[PDB]
């Protein structure tokens, strides 16, 4: 049967 | 004369009314938060400052303020859920929403990068943005006929806001929302930009990581070709995100794990099997085992392919997790496959590796790997050849193994281990 799992861009960013 | 000023000097200089005064205390602001050791938000939001700013986003005929006080509002919003709760509670979505049209391009910016932000903490405030209208002006900054005509970091900020907008679950991005925002996606998925394409990549894996509908609503968009064309790139941020999506769109329906396959993606996992970062060995075995989970016309093309070595070298030697990953895949082989399949796999030599695994304290892997020693046991009792697998299993000192698990804490491990132990070797 398929399973499921268990570099991602920041969620969040200060400019400077 | 803006720079290392203190919370009351801006307070004083915000409260005037005077507009190049109050112009000047939001630069100080704004330089106070955009400092690399820990900006104060917290010291700035409890002055009450944030009303103002979002009043000061407002005034058309000052533009410099508007793009400070968007600055300044943009950092606070990339704090804890509790600032940007606190950046949202100001009224600031609308005033970022209606910024987005701008004439000004830096001040268009910061308000894609400010809404961005305010998305990125969750799907409540994803939600709301959305609800607020922030979609379409944010599609029509993109609406042009080449991407290459627009700036490189503008057209950065713009996919991760958007990436951003397809993020996170629980409830999932709403599907009118989905559907607005692929069609520009898959644009974006096509770019030469190494830093857009990842966040593409990523926002197609995030949309496929869910029901088989949002799988097929990705797929019918003709991205399986562009996503196994990245899967193969050199850059390893760009991979990532490939290979994470193709393992999303393979969990579903056997017809999309078949697109997958037809896009020639099985002719990468040679070397994705073998890749030194651990992440790319684990995720390209799991989507192994998704794929041997399928049909055994599919099995026949992982066996085509010359997979097969690879997961046996991997159940051979890899971090733990890549190799019950294996393990499952092995598994998933041996349930659905055929007798000639079950039987190549023992040719390939996965006998002695799939023992050697059977000494671990996780106990999965051990009913895992039972699972499959059965099902090979199965399988050469279909062509009465029982006692050679057994003569096999016993000289690479599996049979140890097996008799040692019949005492077992977990109680479906020993049974299968007596089960396997009376049924063949007497």
């Amino acid at each position: 049967k398929k399973r499921v799992l268990e570099k991602q861009p920041a969620r969040k960013r200060l400019n400077f | 004369g803006t720079v290392n000023w203190s919370v009351e000097d801006i307070v004083k200089g915000i409260n005037s009314n005077n507009l190049e005064s109050q112009l000047q205390a939001t630069q100080a602001a704004r330089k106070l938060l955009s400092r690399e050791k820990q900006p104060p938000i917290d010291n700035i939001i409890r002055a009450g400052l944030i009303p103002k700013f979002v009043s000061f986003l407002g005034k058309t005929d000052c533009s410099p303020i508007q793009f400070e006080s968007a600055w300044a509002l943009t950092n606070i919003a990339s704090g804890t859920s509790e600032q940007t709760k606190a950046v949202v509670d100001g009224g600031a979505i609308p005033a970022f929403i209606s910024l987005l049209a701008s004439p000004h391009a830096h001040i268009s910016e910061q308000a894609v990068w400010a809404l961005g932000n305010i998305a990125g903490d969750g799907s409540a405030f994803r939600d709301l943005v959305i609800k607020h209208g922030a979609i379409d002006p944010l599609l029509a900054l993109l609406a042009v006929p080449d991407l290459s005509t627009l700036a490189c970091g503008y057209l950065r900020n713009l996919t991760w806001t958007l990436s951003n907008l397809c993020r996170n679950k629980n409830p999932a991005p709403p599907l009118d929302a989905v559907e607005q925002i692929l069609p520009t996606l898959v644009r974006l998925l096509h770019h030469n930009d190494p830093e857009v394409l990842a966040d593409s990549c990523w926002a197609i894996s995030y949309l496929t990581d869910g029901p088989n509908e949002r799988i097929e609503m990705v797929v019918k968009k003709g991205v399986v070709p562009q996503l196994v064309k990245l899967l193969g790139a050199t850059e390893l941020p760009i991979v990532t995100p490939a290979l994470r999506a193709i393992g999303n769109i393979v969990t579903g329906t056997d017809e999309q794990t078949q697109k997958v396959i037809d896009a020639g993606a099985l002719a990468v996992f040679p070397s994705l099997l073998t890749n030194p970062k651990t992440n790319i060995q684990k995720e390209a075995t799991w989507t192994m085992s998704n794929i041997t989970a399928g049909r055994q016309d599919q099995i026949q093309q992982v066996v085509n392919h010359g997979l097969v070595p690879f997961l046996v070298g991997v159940l051979s030697k890899a971090d733990f997790k890549t190799q019950k990953e294996a393990a499952w895949a092995i598994t998933n082989y041996t349930s659905g496959g055929t007798v000639e399949q079950i039987v190549y796999l023992v040719h390939c030599g996965i006998i002695e590796p799939l023992m050697n695994l059977l000494s671990a304290k996780d106990t999965k892997i051990i009913q895992v790997i039972l699972d499959a020693i059965s099902n090979i046991f199965q399988a050469a009792e279909k062509l009465g050849e029982t006692e050679k697998l057994s003569i096999m299993i016993e000289e690479c000192g599996g049979l140890d193994k097996i008799e040692a698990l019949q005492r077992h804490e977990n109680e479906s491990v020993y049974k299968a281990s007596l089960n396997l132990i009376e049924k063949y070797f007497s």
